[PDB]
C-alpha cells in the first residue's frame, strides 16, 4: 500500500535531501555512492506494490488456512 | 575563488569556485608515536593485498561454519538439545 | 550586529553554512584531530586506530543484551561475535574498495577553507584502501579482544 | 528404515556435479 | 554571422546569505551551470534554489546546479523584471560551452539560420508499425 | 537522451518552445503552415522529459512528441 | 492610523439572478460546463475567494460573511440538539436516576423494521443511545426541566436567524472595507477582553446563580420536579444563603477585598465530586472567574485609539537575535494581508487546542456523571482527537497554500521566514533521520516481541517481567503531581486528577477515575506516537518548505499549490505539489489518530474503567495491556479481535446499525483504493468505450464525461479512506462500549 | 422569481427534489404495504 | 534422521556464508566498469 498509494515525487525530493545530507556529513564523505541514489520509477513502483500485494495476501491467506485447517483437524 | 569582493568564480582558479574543500582534512605527518607504528604495519603486513583480505574473510566463513559443525552445542542452545514427550492433536493423530 | 551564520568560504552558493557547530573551533580541532581527517600519516595506522575503537565499541551491546547474556561465558561468545562482525565490515571494505577504487580520475583536486592547495589524500586511492582495510582487520579484532579482556580486568566492570 | 549417511552424502555429491552442470548452462547462456 | 559572449569570471555575484540547495558533489566531478544578466537597479529577486537575493546594480553572475534552475531564474528575470540573461555550461576541466540564446535571439522566435532536426515529414499515425521494425534497437518514430 | 519529434501538423504557435524548462525546442523557418515557423529539438541531450511541450501543443493530435528513453544525469534532473 | 468602523454602503445587490447561472464567481467556470470536470471544478472553487477576485476587500468580506453563514449553521445545529433533548429524549427521567438510565436524544420511525434501533435505554423511553454528553452538560448547567430545552432550542434558531442576517446584512448593506479587518490590534483586544473574557465571567456568573444551587440540590438527593427554579435562585440571596452561606453579606466583601468569605462557593480543592465523579462545580465558578480577571488584563495589551498599549508590529520587529537575522521583520505585513496564514496559524492552534481538550476531558470529568459514562468518554475523547488531527492537517496545508500564493520574497528578506527557507535541507533531512530513528526504535521492539514470543523466548522481549523499559520520567512527573497538594500546591485538597495516584474514585458502582500505571507497553506506545506525529510534521513541514521550488523542481510555485505533477520526465514528477503532500499527510494523521485512540480505548478498558466490589476493581478487559500491548498480535488478538465480538453479534439488537455501518465503513475504505491505486488514463479509455456504447444509441450527454481529474482522483481516494477507516473505529468503538462497560 | 425557478431548475436542486419525493414514496408505500417480499397479485 | 550433524553445517553455510559471498560477488560485478 505505502508503494500503491504514494508516487514518485515525493519519494525524489526526499533522496534528493538525503543525498545533501551524506555528501557534507562529516566522517562520511570518505566514503561515496557509486550508483546515484534515485527513487525508484513509476512503473517499477507500480510492480514493487503490486508484488508486495500479492505476497502479503498470498502469505496471510496461507497462514490462516493452513492455521483453521490443521489445528482444527 | 577571487572571491576579494563578491566575485566567486574564476576560470582560472576554478578549483576553489567549485566547492572542493577539505572541511576538516589537514595535512600533518606527526600523529602515532615510534615502534608502534611498525608493530601494526607489520601485524597488517602481507594482508593488505585484495586476495589475502579475502581469504581472511573466507576464514571468517570457516568460522561461521564452525560454529554450526561444533559450537552451536557447546553454548547449549535449543536447536540441537533433547525432546521432552510430544503432543497429540486436535484429533487422534500424533 | 554578532553574526554566526555565514555563506561557507564567502560565496553563498555552497550547500553548508557557516555555524557554530559545524565550524566552531573546538568542534572543528576535534573533527580535524580524528585520524580519518589525517592525510598524512599513512592509511594503515589509520585503519588500525579505527578498528580499534570500533571492535572495543561492538563488545558492549552483545554483552548486555545478547541471547546467552544471562550466563557466564557471555564475554567469549561476545568476542567471537564481535570477530564475525569484524569479518563481515572487513568484507564491506573489500567491496566498497574494489568497486570505488577500480580506475582513476584525477579532476579539479581539493584546496583548504583559506585558499592552499593540498594533496587529494593517500586514502582515496586502491592502494591506499587496500592499507585502510589491512588495518581495519587487525585493530577490529584486537579491539575486540581487548574488550573481552576488559571483562576480567576491570575492578566495577 | 531411514537412509543412511552414505546415501545422504552420494546424494550431495551429485547434486555439486548437477550444480556444476547447471553453472556450465548458465554460463553457456550468458555468452 | 553571430558570436557568443565571453564568460567573464571576475564578475560580482548577488547579495545572499547562503542556503542549502546550492552546489553538490555533482559541480566537481559533472558539471555546473551558470546564469549572467545585467540590472539596472538593485532589488530583490527569488533563488532557484530557495530564500531571496538581493541582485546589484550591474553585471551579476550566479552558479547553479542545472540548467533547468538557471532557466527558471532567466523567466522570473524576464517576466517580473524585463532583464534578459546568459546561460553557460562550465565543465570541471576548465572548458565552458555557451548555452540558452545560442543564436542571439530567443528559440521562440525565428531567426532564419538555425539547424531544423527531430522535425519528422509525416504524421502522429504515419509512423511505422513496431512489427516491420522488430529486433532493431530504435523506436517507430525515429526511423 | 529523450526522443522529442516534431510532425508537420505544427502550425507554429510558439507554445511548446514557450513551455519547455530546459531549451530543447526552438523555431526554424518553414513553408508548410501559414505562420510559416515550425518546431525542432536540436538539444534533445537537455530534455528532462517532462512533457510540457505536449501540454502546450493546441493541434489535435499533438505535433510535438516526447518518447522517454535513455536517461542520464540531465534526463533525470539530478542535482547531485 | 486611529481604529475606526469604515463600511461600504450596499456593495452588492441582493437578487436570484447569479443563483441561476453556477460558476459566476470565477472567470475560468465561464462558457457553460463542456466537460464534467467543469462541474467538479464548480464545487473545487467555490471557497477558494482568491482566484474569484484580486481584491483583498472583496476577499475580507466573503470570508466574514461565510463565517456569519457557518455560526447560523451552527446554531441551526445547537439548536435541533436542544429541541432533541426536549421533545425526543429521557432527559427528565434520566435526571432522577443517571446512573442506571442510559442517555438518549433520538428516536426514529417504525418503517422498514428499523425500531429495532429504539433501545431500552430506561425511564420507560426507547431511543438511540447517544454519546455526545448533552444530558451531563446540561445537567451541570442545571437545567432539569423540559421547557428550558426547548426555549434554548428556540433562542438558538433565533440566534441562527441573527447570523444568517448578519452575514447577508455585511455583504450587501454594510460591508466592511479592508483597514476594518487589518485592525489586528483592536481585534485582538475585544477578543481577549470582550469574547473570552466576558464569556468566562458572564459563565461564571451563570454557574454562581443556577449551576451552583441546583446542582448542590441534586448532590444532596432532590428530585429536580421541586427544585427551585434558577430565576428565584438569583431572585434573592435568602435560598442562596441557605445553601451557601457567604450570600447572606452579598456583594460587601466583594469590593472591600475581604474575598475570603466567599470560599465556599470560590474553593480550590481539586479531584473529583464523590457523588458524580465530576468536577467541583464551586472549583469551576473559580476557575473561569479567575480566567475571565486574565482574560480581562490580556486585553489591554495592543494599542488602538490611544496612546497606551504595544503595537504588534513594534513588538515582532524588535525580537531579533544574532542567530537569525532581521528576526521577525515581515511577519506583520503577511499575517495583516494574507488570509491563508492566519488560518494555517489558527487551524494549528485549534487542532492542537482539540487534542489537549480531549486530553483533560478524558483525565478528569468536568460534567456530573460524565466519568461513569464510559460510552460517551471515549467517544468525546475520540471525537476531539480526530477533530485535531483534522485541523492540523489543515494547518499544514493553508501554510503551505500562503508559500505558494502570498509569500512575497521581496519583503521577506533575511527575516524567519527566508532563513528557515534557505536550509529547508538541513530540516528536513533530520526530520527524516528522526523518523527512521523513532520507526526503528518503536516498530522495531514491538517486531522483536513478536519474533520472540514466537520462538518461545519471552525472556528475550521487551517487557514488565523480562528487559524493562520504565517510563521513569512520566512516572516521576506523576509523582510530582501526587504529592502536590499540601506541598507545592499547599491551597490544593487534593491532586488535579485521580491519575496521578490516590484513592479509586467510584461512583454508582463504577470507577469515574482511578491511577494510571506506565509501563513497558505504554512506554513503547508513546514512542510509537511520537514516530507517527513526527512522520505527519515530516510530510506537512516538506510540503511547506518545497512548495515553493526544489532541487528537482525549481518552478515549483508558479505550477500552483494544487497540481498533479510536472510530467513523467527526470524519473517521475508525480505528486509533487504540496498539495499532494497534504494528501499523504492526511493518512499519516490517520494512521497516528488511530493508533492514539485505540491505545486510550484499551488502556481505560485495561485499567481505569470497571467496577467496584468492595475489595477490588473489576476492569471491562481484566488488566490485559500490561502484558499484550507491547505485542502486535496483543493488538491484533486481545484488543482488536477480542473486543470486535460486540459489533459483529450486534444483529437483531438495537447496535445492528452499529454492526451494518461497521460493514459499510470496510466498503468504503476499500472503495477508496480504486482511486488511490489506479491512475486516470484507465479510466478515460473506458469512458471513450462506454461513449461508444452511448454514441450508438444515441444517449451522448452534451456534457462530455470525462475521468476524474488526478488530483480528483487523490482527494476522492484519501476523503473515502478517511472516512472508511474513522467510521468503521466509530462503530467498533460505540457498539463495544455501549455493549459493554 | 424566473432566476429564483432557474436556481431551482439546476441540477442539484433538481435531483435533491427527485431522489427526496422518490425515497418518499417508496417510504410510503413500505409503510402502507410493508413486508413485501414477491409481486403477489 | 541420519547424519544429524549435516544441517547444523549445510544451514549456516546457505543463510551466512553462500549469500554473503553472492551478494558480494554480485555488488562487485554490478560496477565491473571494463567487464
Ligand atoms: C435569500 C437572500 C440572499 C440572496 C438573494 C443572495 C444573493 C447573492 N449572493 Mg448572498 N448571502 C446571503 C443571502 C443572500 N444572497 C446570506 C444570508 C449570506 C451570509 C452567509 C450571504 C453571503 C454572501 C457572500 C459572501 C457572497 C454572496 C454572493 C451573492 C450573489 C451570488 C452568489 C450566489 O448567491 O450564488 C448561489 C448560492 C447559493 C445557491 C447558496 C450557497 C450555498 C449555501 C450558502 C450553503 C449553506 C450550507 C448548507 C446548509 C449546506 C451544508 C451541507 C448540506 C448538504 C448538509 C447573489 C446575487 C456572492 C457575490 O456577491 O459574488 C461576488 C458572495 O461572495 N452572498
Ligand atoms: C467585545 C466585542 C466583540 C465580540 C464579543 C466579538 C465576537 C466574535 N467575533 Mg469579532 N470583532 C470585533 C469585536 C468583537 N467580536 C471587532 C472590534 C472587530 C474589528 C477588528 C472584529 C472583527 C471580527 C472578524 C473579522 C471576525 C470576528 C469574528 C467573531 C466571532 C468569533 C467566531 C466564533 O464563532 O466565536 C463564538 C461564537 C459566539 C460567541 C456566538 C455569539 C455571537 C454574538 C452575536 C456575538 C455578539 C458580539 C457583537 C460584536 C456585538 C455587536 C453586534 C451587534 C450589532 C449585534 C465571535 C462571535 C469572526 C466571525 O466568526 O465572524 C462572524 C470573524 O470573522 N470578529
Ligand atoms: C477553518 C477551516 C478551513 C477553511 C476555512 C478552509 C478553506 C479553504 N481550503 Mg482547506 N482544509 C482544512 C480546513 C479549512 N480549509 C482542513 C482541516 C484540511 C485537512 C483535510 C484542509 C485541506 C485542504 C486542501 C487539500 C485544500 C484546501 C483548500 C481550501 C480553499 C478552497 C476550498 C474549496 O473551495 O474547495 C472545495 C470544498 C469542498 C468541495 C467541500 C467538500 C470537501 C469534502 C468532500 C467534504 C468532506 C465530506 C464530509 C465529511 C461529509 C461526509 C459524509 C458524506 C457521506 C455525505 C479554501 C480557502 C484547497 C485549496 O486549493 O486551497 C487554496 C485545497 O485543495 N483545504
Ligand atoms: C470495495 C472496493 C471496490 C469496489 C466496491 C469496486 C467497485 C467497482 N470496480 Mg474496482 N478496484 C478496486 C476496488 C473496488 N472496486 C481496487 C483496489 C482496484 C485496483 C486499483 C480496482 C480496480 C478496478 C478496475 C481497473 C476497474 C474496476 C471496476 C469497478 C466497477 C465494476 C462494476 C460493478 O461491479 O458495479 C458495482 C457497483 C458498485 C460496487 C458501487 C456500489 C454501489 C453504490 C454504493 C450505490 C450508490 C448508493 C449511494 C447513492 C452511494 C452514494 C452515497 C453518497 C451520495 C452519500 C465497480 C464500481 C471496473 C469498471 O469500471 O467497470 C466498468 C474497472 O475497469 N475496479
Ligand atoms: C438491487 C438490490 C435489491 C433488491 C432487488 C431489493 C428488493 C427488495 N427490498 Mg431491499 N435493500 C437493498 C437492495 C435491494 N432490495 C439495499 C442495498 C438496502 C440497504 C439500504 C435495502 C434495504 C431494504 C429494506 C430495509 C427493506 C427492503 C425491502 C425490499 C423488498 C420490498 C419490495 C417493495 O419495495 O415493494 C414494491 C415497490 C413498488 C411496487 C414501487 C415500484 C414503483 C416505484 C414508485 C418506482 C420508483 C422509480 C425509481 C424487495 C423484494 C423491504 C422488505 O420488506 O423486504 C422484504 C424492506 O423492509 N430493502
Ligand atoms: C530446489 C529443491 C530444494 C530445496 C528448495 C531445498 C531446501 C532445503 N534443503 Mg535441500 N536438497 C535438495 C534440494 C532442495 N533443498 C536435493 C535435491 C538434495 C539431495 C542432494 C538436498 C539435500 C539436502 C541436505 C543434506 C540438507 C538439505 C537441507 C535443506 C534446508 C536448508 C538448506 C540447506 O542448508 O541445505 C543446502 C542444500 C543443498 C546443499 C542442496 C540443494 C541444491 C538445490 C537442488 C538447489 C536448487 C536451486 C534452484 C533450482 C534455483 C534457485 C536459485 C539458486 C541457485 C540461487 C532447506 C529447507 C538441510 C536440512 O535438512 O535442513 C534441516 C540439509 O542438511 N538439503
Ligand atoms: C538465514 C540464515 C541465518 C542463520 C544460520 C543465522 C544464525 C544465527 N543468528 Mg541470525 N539473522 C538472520 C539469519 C540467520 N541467522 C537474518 C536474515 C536476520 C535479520 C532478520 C538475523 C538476525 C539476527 C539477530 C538480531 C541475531 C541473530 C543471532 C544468530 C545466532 C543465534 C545465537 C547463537 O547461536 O549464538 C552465537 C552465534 C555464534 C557464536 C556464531 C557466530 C560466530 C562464530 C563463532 C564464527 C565467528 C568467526 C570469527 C572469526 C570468530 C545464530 C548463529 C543472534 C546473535 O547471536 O547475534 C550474532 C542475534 O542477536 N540473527
Ligand atoms: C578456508 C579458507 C582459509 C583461507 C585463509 C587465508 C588467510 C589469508 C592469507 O593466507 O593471507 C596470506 C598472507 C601472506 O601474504 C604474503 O606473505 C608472504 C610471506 S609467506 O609466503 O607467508 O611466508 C610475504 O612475503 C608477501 O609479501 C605477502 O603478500 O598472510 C598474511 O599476511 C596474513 C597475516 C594476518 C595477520 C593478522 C591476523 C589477524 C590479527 C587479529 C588481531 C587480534 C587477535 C585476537
Ligand atoms: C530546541 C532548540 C533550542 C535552541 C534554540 O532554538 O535557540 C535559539 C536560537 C537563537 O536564535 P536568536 O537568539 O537569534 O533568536 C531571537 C530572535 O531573533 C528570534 O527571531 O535560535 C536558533 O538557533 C534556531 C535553530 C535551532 C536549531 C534546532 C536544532
Ligand atoms: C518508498 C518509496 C520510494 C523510495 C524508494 C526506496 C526506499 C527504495 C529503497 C529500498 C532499499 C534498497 C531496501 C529494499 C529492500 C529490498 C527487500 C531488497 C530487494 C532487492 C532485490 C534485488 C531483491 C519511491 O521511490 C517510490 C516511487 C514511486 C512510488 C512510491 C515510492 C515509494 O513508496
Ligand atoms: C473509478 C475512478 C474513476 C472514474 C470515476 C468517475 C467516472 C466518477 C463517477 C461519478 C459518477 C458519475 C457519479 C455517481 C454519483 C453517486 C450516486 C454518488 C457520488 C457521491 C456524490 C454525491 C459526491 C476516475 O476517473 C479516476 C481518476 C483518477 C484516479 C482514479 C480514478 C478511479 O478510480
Ligand atoms: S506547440 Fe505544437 S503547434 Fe505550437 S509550435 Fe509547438 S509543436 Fe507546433
Ligand atoms: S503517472 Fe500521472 S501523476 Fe505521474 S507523471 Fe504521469 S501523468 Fe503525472
Amino acid at each position: 500500500f505505502m508503494f500503491l498509494i504514494s508516487w514518485r515525487g515525493y519519494w525524489q525530493e526526499l533522496i534528493e535531501t538525503l543525498a545533501w545530507a551524506h555528501e557534507r556529513t562529516p566522517l562520511a564523505n570518505l566514503v561515496r555512492w557509486r550508483d546515484k541514489p534515485v527513487a525508484l520509477s513509476i512503473v517499477q513502483a507500480r510492480l514493487v506494490g503490486l508484488t508486495h500485494f500479492s505476497v502479503g495476501y498470498v502469505l496471510t491467506y496461507a497462514a490462516f488456512l493452513i492455521a483453521s485447517t490443521s489445528g482444527k483437524f | 575563488k577571487y572571491g576579494e569582493e563578491s566575485r566567486y568564480f574564476d576560470l582560472k582558479d576554478l578549483e576553489n569556485t567549485v566547492g572542493s574543500w577539505d572541511m576538516y582534512g589537514q595535512e600533518d605527518k606527526s600523529r602515532y608515536n615510534g615502534l608502534q607504528s611498525e608493530f601494526f604495519e607489520r601485524a597488517a603486513n602481507g594482508l593488505s593485498r585484495r586476495e589475502y583480505i579475502l581469504g581472511l574473510v573466507a576464514i571468517g566463513g570457516a568460522g561461521i561454519l564452525a560454529w554450526g559443525g561444533k559450537g552451536a552445542a557447546d553454548v547449549r542452545l535449543p536447536t540441537v538439545g533433547p525432546q521432552q514427550p510430544a503432543q497429540v492433536g486436535p484429533r487422534g493423530r500424533l | 550586529k554578532v553574526q554566526v551564520v555565514q555563506p561557507v568560504n564567502g560565496d553563498p552558493f555552497i550547500g553548508m553554512l557557516e555555524t557554530p557547530v559545524t565550524s566552531s573551533p573546538a568542534i572543528a580541532w576535534y573533527l580535524s584531530n580524528l585520524p580519518a581527517y589525517r592525510t598524512g600519516v599513512s592509511p594503515l595506522l589509520r585503519g588500525v586506530e579505527i578498528g580499534l575503537a570500533h571492535g572495543y565499541l561492538l563488545v558492549g551491546p552483545f554483552i548486555k543484551l545478547g541471547p546467552l547474556r544471562d550466563v557466564e561465558n557471555v564475554a567469549e561468545i561476545v568476542g567471537c561475535i564481535n570477530g564475525a562482525a569484524t569479518v563481515l565490515i572487513l568484507t564491506l571494505c573489500l567491496a566498497y574498495g574494489a568497486v570505488t577504487f577500480q580506475g582513476e580520475g584525477p579532476q579539479v583536486g581539493v584546496k583548504t577553507l583559506s585558499g592552499r592547495s593540498i594533496p587529494r589524500d593517500p586514502l582515496q586511492s586502491a592502494d591506499g584502501w587496500n592499507k585502510f582495510t589491512a588495518g581495519f582487520a587487525v585493530g577490529g579484532l584486537s579491539g575486540a579482544a581487548w574488550g573481552y579482556l576488559c571483562t576480567q580486568i576491570l575492578p566495577y566492570y | 528404515m531411514p537412509i543412511a549417511d552414505y546415501q545422504v552424502f552420494t546424494a550431495l555429491f551429485l547434486a555439486l556435479a548437477t550444480g556444476i552442470f547447471a553453472v556450465r548452462l548458465g554460463v553457456a547462456l550468458y555468452k | 554571422a553571430f558570436t557568443p559572449p565571453t564568460l567573464q569570471s571576475d564578475t560580482p555575484s548577488p547579495i545572499f546569505g547562503g542556503s542549502t540547495g546550492g552546489l553538490l558533489s555533482q559541480a566537481q566531478v559533472e558539471e555546473f551551470h551558470v546564469i549572467t544578466w545585467e540590472s539596472k537597479k538593485e532589488q530583490i529577486f527569488e533563488m532557484p534554489t530557495g530564500g531571496a537575493a538581493i541582485m546589484r546594480q550591474g553585471p551579476n553572475l550566479l552558479k547553479l546546479a542545472r540548467k533547468e534552475q538557471c532557466l527558471a531564474l532567466l523567466t522570473q528575470l524576464r517576466t517580473k523584471f524585463k532583464i534578459d540573461g546568459y546561460i553557460y555550461r562550465v565543465f570541471p576541466n576548465g572548458e565552458v560551452q555557451y548555452l540558452h540564446p545560442k543564436d542571439g535571439v530567443y528559440p521562440e522566435k525565428v531567426n532564419a539560420g538555425r539547424s531544423g532536426d527531430n522535425t519528422n515529414m509525416r504524421r502522429i499515425g504515419q509512423n511505422k508499425e513496431p512489427v516491420q521494425i522488430k529486433f532493431s534497437g530504435k523506436i517507430p518514430a525515429e526511423f | 537522451s529523450h526522443t522529442v519529434k516534431i510532425y508537420d501538423t505544427c502550425i507554429g504557435c510558439t507554445q511548446c518552445v514557450r513551455a519547455c524548462p530546459t531549451d530543447v525546442l526552438e523555431m526554424v523557418p518553414w513553408d508548410g503552415c501559414k505562420a510559416n515557423q515550425i518546431a525542432s529539438a536540436p538539444r534533445t541531450e537537455d530534455c528532462v522529459g517532462c512533457k510540457r511541450c505536449e501540454s502546450a501543443c493546441p493541434t489535435d493530435f499533438l505535433s510535438v512528441r516526447v518518447y522517454l528513453g535513455s536517461e542520464t544525469t540531465r534526463s533525470m534532473g539530478l542535482a547531485y | 492610523k486611529k481604529v475606526k468602523i469604515v463600511v461600504d454602503r450596499n456593495p452588492v445587490a441582493t437578487n436570484f439572478e447569479k443563483w441561476a447561472k453556477p460558476g459566476h464567481f470565477s472567470r475560468t467556470l465561464s462558457k457553460g460546463p463542456t466537460t464534467t470536470t467543469w462541474i467538479w471544478n464548480l464545487h473545487a472553487d467555490a471557497h477558494d475567494f482568491d482566484t474569484q477576485t484580486s481584491d483583498l476587500e472583496e476577499i475580507s468580506r466573503k470570508v466574514f460573511s461565510a463565517h456569519f453563514g457557518q455560526l447560523g449553521i451552527i446554531f441551526i445545529w445547537l439548536s435541533g440538539m436542544y429541541f432533541h433533548g426536549a421533545r425526543f429524549s429521557n432527559y427528565e427521567a434520566w435526571l432522577t436516576d443517571p446512573t442506571h438510565i442510559k442517555p438518549s436524544a433520538q428516536v426514529v420511525w417504525p418503517i422498514v423494521g428499523q425500531e429495532i434501533l429504539n433501545a431500552d435505554v430506561g425511564g420507560g423511553f426507547q431511543g438511540l443511545q447517544i454519546t455526545s454528553g448533552f444530558f451531563q452538560l446540561w445537567r451541570a448547567a442545571g437545567i432539569t426541566s423540559e421547557l428550558q430545552l426547548y426555549t434554548t432550542a428556540i433562542g438558538a434558531l433565533v440566534m441562527a436567524a441573527a447570523m444568517f442576517f448578519a452575514g447577508w446584512f455585511h455583504y450587501h448593506k454594510a460591508a466592511p472595507k479592508l483597514e476594518w479587518f487589518q485592525n489586528v490590534e483592536s481585534m485582538l483586544n475585544h477578543h481577549l477582553g470582550g469574547l473570552l473574557g466576558l464569556g468566562s465571567l458572564a459563565w461564571a456568573g451563570h454557574q454562581i446563580h443556577v449551576s451552583l444551587p441546583i446542582n448542590k440540590l441534586l448532590d444532596a438527593g432532590v428530585d429536580p420536579k421541586e427544585i427551585p427554579l434558577p430565576h428565584e435562585f438569583t431572585l434573592n440571596p435568602e435560598l442562596m444563603a441557605q445553601l451557601y452561606p457567604s450570600f447572606s453579606k452579598g456583594l460587601a466583601p466583594f469590593f472591600t477585598l475581604d474575598w475570603a468569605q466567599y470560599s465556599d462557593f470560590l474553593t480550590f480543592q481539586g479531584g473529583l465530586n464523590p457523588v458524580t465523579g465530576g468536577l467541583w462545580l464551586t472549583d469551576t465558578v473559580h476557575h473561569h472567574l479567575a480566567i475571565a480577571v486574565l482574560f480581562l488584563i490580556a486585553g489591554h495589551q495592543y494599542r488602538t485609539n490611544w496612546g497606551i498599549g504595544s503595537s504588534l508590529k513594534e513588538i515582532l520587529e524588535a525580537h531579533k537575535g544574532p542567530f537569525t537575522g532581521e528576526g521577525h521583520k515581515g511577519l506583520y505585513e503577511i499575517l495583516t494581508t494574507s488570509w491563508h496564514a492566519q488560518l494555517a496559524i489558527n487551524l494549528a492552534l485549534f487542532g492542537s487546542l482539540s487534542i489537549i481538550v480531549a486530553h483533560h476531558m478524558y483525565a478528569m470529568p468536568p460534567y456530573p456523571y460524565l466519568a461513569t459514562d464510559y460510552g460517551t468518554q471515549l467517544s468525546l475523547f475520540t471525537h476531539h482527537m480526530w477533530i485535531g488531527g483534522f485541523c492540523i492537517v489543515g494547518a499544514g496545508a493553508h501554510a503551505a497554500i500562503f508559500m505558494v500564493r502570498d509569500y512575497d520574497p521581496t519583503n521577506n528578506y533575511n527575516n524567519l521566514l527566508d532563513r528557515v527557507l534557505r536550509h529547508r535541507d538541513a530540516i528536513i533531512s533530520h526530520l527524516n533521520w528522526v523518523c527512521i530513528f523513532l520507526g526503528f526504535h518503536s516498530f522495531g521492539l514491538y517486531i522483536h516481541n513478536d519474533t520472540m514470543s514466537a520462538l518461545g523466548r519471552p525472556q528475550d522481549m521487551f517487557s514488565d517481567t523480562a528487559i524493562q523499559l520504565q517510563p521513569v520520567f512520566a512516572q516521576w512527573v506523576q509523582n510530582t503531581h501526587f504529592l502536590a497538594p499540601g506541598f507545592t500546591a499547599p491551597n490544593a485538597l487534593a491532586s488535579t486528577s485521580p491519575s496521578w495516584g490516590g484513592d479509586v474514585v467510584a461512583v454508582g458502582g463504577k470507577v469515574a477515575m482511578m491511577p494510571i500505571s506506565l509501563g513497558t507497553a505504554d512506554f513503547l506506545v508513546h514512542h510509537i506516537h511520537a514516530f507517527t506525529i513526527h512522520v505527519t510534521v515530516l510530510i506537512l513541514l516538506k510540503g511547506v518548505l518545497y512548495a515553493r521550488s526544489s532541487r528537482l523542481i525549481p518552478d515549483k510555485a508558479n505550477l500552483g499549490f494544487r497540481f498533479p505533477c510536472d510530467g513523467p520526465g527526470r524519473g517521475g514528477t508525480c505528486q509533487v505539489s504540496a498539495w499532494d503532500h497534504v494528501f499523504l499527510g492526511l493518512f499519516w494523521m490517520y494512521n497516528s489518530i488511530s493508533i492514539v485512540i485505540f491505545h486510550f480505548s484499551w488502556k481505560m478498558q485495561s485499567d481505569v474503567w470497571g467496577t467496584v466490589s468492595a475489595n477490588g476493581v473489576s476492569h471491562i478487559t481484566g488488566g490485559n495491556f500490561a502484558q499484550s500491548a507491547n505485542t502486535i498480535n496483543g493488538w491484533l488478538r486481545d484488543f482488536l479481535w477480542a473486543q470486535s465480538s460486540q459489533v459483529i453479534q450486534s444483529y437483531g439488537s438495537a447496535l445492528s446499525a452499529y454492526g451494518l455501518i461497521f460493514l459499510g465503513a470496510h466498503f468504503v475504505w476499500a472503495f477508496s483504493l480504486m482511486f488511490l491505486f489506479s491512475g486516470r488514463g484507465y479510466w478515460q479509455e473506458l469512458i471513450e468505450s462506454i461513449v461508444w456504447a452511448h454514441n450508438k444509441l444515441k444517449v451522448a450527454p452534451a456534457i462530455q464525461p470525462r475521468a476524474l481529474s488526478i488530483t480528483q482522483g487523490r482527494a476522492v481516494g484519501v476523503a473515502h479512506y478517511l472516512l472508511g477507516g474513522i467510521a468503521t473505529t466509530w462503530s467498533f468503538f460505540l457498539a463495544r462500549i455501549l455493549a459493554v462497560g | 422569481m424566473k432566476d429564483f425557478t432557474t436556481y431551482l431548475s439546476t441540477a442539484p436542486v433538481l435531483t435533491l427534489l427527485s431522489v427526496t419525493v422518490v425515497a418518499g414514496l417508496l417510504i410510503e408505500i413500505n409503510r402502507f404495504f410493508p413486508d413485501a417480499l414477491i409481486a403477489a397479485f | 534422521m541420519s547424519a544429524q550433524f549435516l544441517p547444523s553445517i549445510l544451514v549456516p553455510l546457505v543463510g551466512l556464508v553462500f549469500p554473503a559471498v553472492a551478494m558480494a560477488s554480485m555488488f562487485l560485478y554490478i560496477e565491473k566498469e571494463e567487464i
